[PDB]
């Protein structure tokens, strides 16, 4: 969708060549190291339901 | 799985071995003598084969 983009416009046939949706932002990935909520008592299935 | 009480901790890999296998096993087939598949198509009511 990016090189489609950046060569249809250098296309002198089209132009407003824009993507309809939306792009990649930043999200806040959540890492969960079981190794200590294994070794802290805590479940697992506990934590995904808080 | 679990934690030896005793440090470490057991694995999945440690129970069973994994992978990527069939969805189901009981059909099966090949073409001429040779590994195949193949979807069978049938028509729908009404519809021009």
């Amino acid at each position: 969708r990016n090189k489609f983009l950046m060569l249809a416009a250098q296309n002198p046939a089209l132009q407003r060549v824009r993507p309809n949706g939306m792009s990649d932002e930043p999200q806040y990935k959540l890492e969960i190291d079981d190794e200590k909520a294994s070794a802290l008592g805590v479940s697992l299935a506990d934590i995904n339901s808080t | 799985l679990k934690v030896n009480p005793d440090g470490s901790q057991v694995r999945l890999k440690d129970v069973a071995d994994v992978g990527l296998g069939g969805q189901d096993y009981s059909i099966n087939a090949q073409f001429n003598g040779s590994p195949a598949s193949g979807i069978a198509i049938k028509l729908a009511t009404g519809a021009n084969a």
